[PDB]
C-alpha cells in the first residue's frame, strides 16, 4: 500500500 | 542501467505538464484500488512519483501480466489532471512494455521521491 493518501479517492472519482 | 530510463521526465511532467513526451519508465509497484483501477509507482531513474493511474482500457496489460512490478515501459499517450491542491495525477492512456519484469528483475538505480 505505497502512498496510501487521498489520491486513491481522487482517482476513483475520476471518469 | 539508469541510462535506460527517461531521467527528468517526472520533473518535466510535474513542472511543465508536458504531454508530448514518450518517456521510458520503470514500474516500481502496482496496486489495485477497489472493476479494478490500478495505481502505479513509477520511476524515471532520477525520481519516483506515485500518482500514476492506468486507464481502464490498459487493464488487460495487468491482467495478462505483461505490465508488472519491475518492468520497463514507454508511455505513448497520457493525460495530466492537476488537483486543486497542486498535486498532479497522470492518466496512462497508451503504453508499450519494452522489457518484462522477469528480464529486468530489480529496481533500476536509486530514484528518490519527487518533491
Amino acid at each position: 500500500d505505497f502512498a496510501n493518501d487521498d489520491i486513491d479517492s481522487y482517482m476513483i472519482a475520476m471518469e | 542501467m539508469v541510462g535506460q530510463l527517461s531521467e527528468g521526465a517526472i520533473a518535466a511532467i510535474m513542472q511543465k505538464g508536458d504531454t508530448n513526451i514518450k518517456p521510458i519508465l520503470q514500474v516500481i509497484n502496482i496496486r489495485p484500488i477497489t472493476p479494478p483501477r490500478y495505481r502505479l509507482l513509477m520511476s524515471d531513474g532520477l525520481n519516483t512519483l506515485s500518482s500514476f493511474m492506468l486507464a481502464t482500457q490498459l487493464n488487460p496489460l495487468v491482467e495478462e501480466e505483461q505490465l508488472s512490478s519491475n518492468c520497463v515501459c514507454q508511455i505513448h499517450r497520457f493525460i495530466v489532471n492537476t488537483l486543486k491542491d497542486g498535486r498532479r495525477v497522470v492518466i496512462l492512456m497508451e503504453l508499450e512494455v519494452l522489457k518484462s519484469a522477469e528480464a529486468v528483475g530489480v529496481k533500476i538505480g536509486n530514484p528518490v521521491p519527487y518533491n
